[PDB]
């Protein structure tokens, strides 16, 4: 099952990265009522856009800044440091996965892939919690669910990467 | 608005339930990772340990390493806050306008999930059989 | 009129109690089956495991199979909802004819069931003895 | 009347606390007898019952039918009594809004705790000196 | 008129005074040290396992091990009693403290009301991974 | 004990099937006050019938249909799919029990009997919950309790059937 | 430790019987306000008696009878069946303890002593619960606490008797 | 590691004793508003002293005595028996630690050090609880935190002393 494990890892790593990059880029996180200049809007991390009215398709840069704890929440939300960090770590995880095909001598590469993917998922959870907490009728759109599916896939890939490394250290010791 | 079939979920927002599930996966994966580094905490037993902790039931096994116990300890703390919040706030929803008994209709949804789960378990058992038979 | 010896049943409708008992049997039988598919979960231990889970106690066994853990997990979920609902307002039902201590008369029935059970246990023990002495 | 040092006992009448203790002894003795006539000798029977009541669990669980009858009714008794205590405790803690408990309100539980630790150390010295001679 | 302040990230601490929290921590250490001592007097209750046992008891979880000696069981028994009183008191009105707006009926809890519990959790998982890398690199040398 | 186990199984299977078929057919599920077309009535899954008055013994078909969740409950209650499915599975369980005497070569027949009886009981629980939930002073009659006794017997027979199969696979392996 | 165990058993059995017989006979169960013909009284299972006034030392028999559950409670309380049964069982326990010195062949005698003492204590608990429940400012007197100490001693003696029997069956089998 | 363990023990014992003695002596337990004979004050176990005004640095003895439970609390608080007992036990612990270097023959000396330090910490907890309970806007000063750090150090030293004794009894038995 070495081939299938590496297939799942590689496809999974690409899937997770793609989903998360789309999610960070696109603007269908939240469907709330508001204004793109109130009307039904679709927002994301960066922009809010109207979907009914004369300005349908207009998008305005969110004003993240319209108590230390409140300020910190606004700052962390504004930067989207945690969603971006999750994309970065998924990028490096996939990089390690690629590098594991060449440098077979050094087994720690695939493990580091694993740790990147696990960490990417932790960064993702923090991001979601910051996003929802900062927003305090509404509904979440497909960009939101892409971030959520990225978390699930990253955690599955982390587990498979760690299994690959374990099989390696248990085959060659014996 | 009449209380739904799944009204027992109502004391917590949908987003808490979703984040509980992500937290559950995160905790289980990290517990597996730290342990395969330190009857053992492979992924399936990590999932089982976390689930039992959360549901206040216990488990065959308990982490022995320092990093395993850090993970276990923070999950226990999280559990104590979240479950306590659920039952505190549940009590409030159950007494909001006398002492009236709950009716079967008020909890029927929990019975449907239960029998659904038993059905799924039997299905999974037939598969896991037929797979191991061939 | 003072509340009855079995007032501890009052927070739930009779039909919930009946369904809890059927659910208990269902869960116990399905656990037995899935487990004789993948100490061990014979029927008596399945009954004991389910009872302990429901009473929030736990015992000397936990399922190891995937199908056993599905059954266990949904029963744990069921238990958390039902016990939380039952325990919310319990003391109010025990004393319903300001904030006062419970009195022994309010819980006497729980004591009668307990001493009755101890009597029954001693009787069953004498039988199981005399049967095995023959 | 101001709430006493042991006000945490207040949700149950004195006679319930007394009867809980007698019930605890009765259950423990009957569990020992039905099991003997990792094992349920008297000291482990006492430990099993105590853990069940305090919602902690134990090393051991009865395997016999009569042991499980005793265990099962004690679990049932525990669920009713503890649930009644915490239900009714909640009522006592909010009776004249969201006011934090003060150390003075729970000091009595700390005195029992440190008392118990002292007693444990004393018993440990005895159990030592006895086994040393 | 200022807008009504939302409760803090650490609002889950609010049901108990700061001094109770401090004393719970000292009580936890005291219990753990006394359990270790009585147990070495007569797996096993070394200091790390004593700390783990006490923490699990307090959090209403349980763990691998339970004391076997009389003095160990006295310590365990009083800590169980302490735990039952303190946790019962803490959990009574907890959701009320998590959702209380103050000036410097029944709603669902929101993620913002419990976000702090999530930050502690993910922080702890991060710390656990860090500690695991250290304990590795130390043992790799 | 092979004989006694198979006796319990066969009698039990017949008992459970009979009880459940009577229960589905008969009309003493509920004693509530109402109208056979208010007066004291006795109802079942299909019909309502009067116990007092000039119309005593007149019996009218239930109007099951006088939110998706509410609609589903009404539909499932109206069909009585779950009580009927319970009867069907008990029928097939008993069929397998009979077939276990003849074609003994295949051991799995008695096991399948077991699974049918276990499943019949799960179908029965769902039925009861749908019945009670859809009805939301009253009392349950003997038809109701026949359904309940069928559940208990089916679960006992399922357990015994599974024991028979275990004894078989533990005798013939050694 | 055979001698010490039998000493504890015999003294204990006598203590428990004596305490319980005094308790059933005497009249200092409850100190409440009332009338012996309101004044401070001391009552027992059978009689109420005044402690202050012109009638100090006058004692009237209790009217136990001044819902099925209420009737049963009154009846069981009136008879004092459970305190009397506890005295009877303690009597037979002590009888068996005596008989254990003669008929050493039959080991079950000391065990039966044990079971009598354990049962006496269960009868005692029921009695206390019936007494307190039927009474629904007051205080319990020394007769009450004698019943309570009898329960504790009976349970200790039951445990020691059972230990004696275990030592016997573990010495002679080996 | 024998040297390091004994260094930690000896330094630790001195630290704990020093911290606790300072704490009992000094008067920065509590910063509340009051009167040195209302103004901002700093108090301790024994004295209250002003921080603002013409009387800044005037310092008056506390009147501990301006229900049995209340009386006991006042008495125990007034004496400061528990903080003083903590200092005494730390003194004897350190004494034993010193004596462990000279008369090495008896191993129990270092164990007794351990028990003294553990007990010192229990005395300290009781003291804190009595102090806080008897005081029922305020804040705790550095004297208070010295008592708290003494507790932590004493418990660490108790643990290390007990470890020393263990490897002594595990070295010399084998
Ligand atoms: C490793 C795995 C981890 C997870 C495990 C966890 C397991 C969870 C298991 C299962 C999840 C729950 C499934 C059932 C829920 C239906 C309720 C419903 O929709 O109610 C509606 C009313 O409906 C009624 O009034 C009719 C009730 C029908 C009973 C369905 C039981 C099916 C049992 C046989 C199943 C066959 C077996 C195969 C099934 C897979 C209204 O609701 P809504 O508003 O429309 O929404
Ligand atoms: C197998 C065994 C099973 C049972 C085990 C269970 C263990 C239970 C253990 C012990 C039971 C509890 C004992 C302490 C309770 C005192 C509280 C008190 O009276 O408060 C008063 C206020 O008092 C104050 O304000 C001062 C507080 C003094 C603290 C006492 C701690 C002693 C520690 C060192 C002990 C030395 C060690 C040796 C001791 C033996 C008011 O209360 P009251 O209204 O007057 O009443
Ligand atoms: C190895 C691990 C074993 C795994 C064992 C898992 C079982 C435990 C949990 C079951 C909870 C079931 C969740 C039920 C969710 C119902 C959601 C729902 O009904 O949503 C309605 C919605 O709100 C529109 O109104
Ligand atoms: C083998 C088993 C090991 C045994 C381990 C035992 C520890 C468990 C329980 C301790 C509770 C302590 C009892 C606390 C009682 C306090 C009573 C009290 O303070 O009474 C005041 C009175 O009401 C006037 O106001
Ligand atoms: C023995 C094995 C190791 C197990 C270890 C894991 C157990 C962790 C449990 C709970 C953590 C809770 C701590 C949260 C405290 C943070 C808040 C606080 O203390 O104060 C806030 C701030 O100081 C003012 O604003
Ligand atoms: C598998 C090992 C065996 C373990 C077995 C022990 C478990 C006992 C648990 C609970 C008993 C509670 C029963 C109480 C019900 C009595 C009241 C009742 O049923 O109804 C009252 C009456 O019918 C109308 O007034
Ligand atoms: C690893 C560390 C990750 C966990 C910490 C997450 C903190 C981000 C939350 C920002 C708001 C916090 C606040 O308001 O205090
Ligand atoms: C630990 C895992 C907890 C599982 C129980 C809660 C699941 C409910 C989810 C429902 C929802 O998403 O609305
Ligand atoms: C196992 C369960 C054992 C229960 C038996 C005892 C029941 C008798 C107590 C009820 C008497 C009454 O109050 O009418
Ligand atoms: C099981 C044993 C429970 C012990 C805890 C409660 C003890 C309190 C008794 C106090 C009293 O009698 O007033
Ligand atoms: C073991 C306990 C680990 C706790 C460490 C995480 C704490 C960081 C989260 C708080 C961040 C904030 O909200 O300011
Ligand atoms: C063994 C049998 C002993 C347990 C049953 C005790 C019954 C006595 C209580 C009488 C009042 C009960 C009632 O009110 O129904």
């Amino acid at each position: 099952d070495r081939g299938i494990q590496m297939l799942i890892t590689t496809v999974g790593a690409f899937a997770a990265f793609s989903l998360m990059t789309i999610a960070v880029g696109t603007d269908y996180w939240l469907y709330s009522r508001g204004v793109c200049r109130e009307v039904m809007t679709h927002s994301g991390l960066w922009r809010t856009c109207c979907l009914e009215g004369a300005f349908r398709g207009v998008c305005k840069k969110i004003d993240h800044f319209p108590d230390t704890a409140e300020y910190l929440l606004r700052a962390v939300r504004a930067s989207s440091v945690f969603p971006i960090l999750s994309v970065t770590l998924l990028f490096f995880g996939g990089l390690c996965v690629a590098a594991s095909e060449f440098h077979r001598s050094r087994h720690s590469v695939i493990l580091s892939a694993g740790i990147f993917f696990v960490s990417a998922g932790l960064s993702n959870i923090i991001g979601i919690i910051v996003y929802i907490s900062a927003n305090a009728s509404y509904s979440y759109g497909w960009s939101f669910y892409f971030g959520a599916f990225s978390f699930i896939i990253a955690e599955i890939v982390g587990v498979v990467a760690v299994h690959i490394y374990i099989e390696k250290h248990q085959q060659l010791r014996a | 608005s009449k209380p739904g079939v799944f009204s027992f979920l109502d004391p917590l927002a949908y987003e808490i339930w979703m984040c509980i599930v992500f937290a559950y996966i995160g905790v289980s994966v990290v517990l597996f990772l730290v342990s395969r580094f330190s009857n053992e905490f492979g992924i399936f037993n990590s999932l089982w340990f976390s689930l039992g902790a959360f549901m206040q039931q216990g488990c065959d096994i308990s982490p022995r390493s320092l990093s395993g116990r850090i993970v276990g300890g923070v999950w226990w703390f999280f559990t104590l806050i979240i479950i306590s919040s659920y039952t505190a706030n549940l009590a409030a929803f159950l007494t909001v306008e006398k002492t009236s008994a709950l009716s079967l209709s008020n909890v029927a949804g929990v019975f449907y999930i239960l029998i659904g789960g038993l059905g799924l378990a039997m299905l999974v058992a037939l598969i896991e059989f037929c797979y191991k038979s061939r």
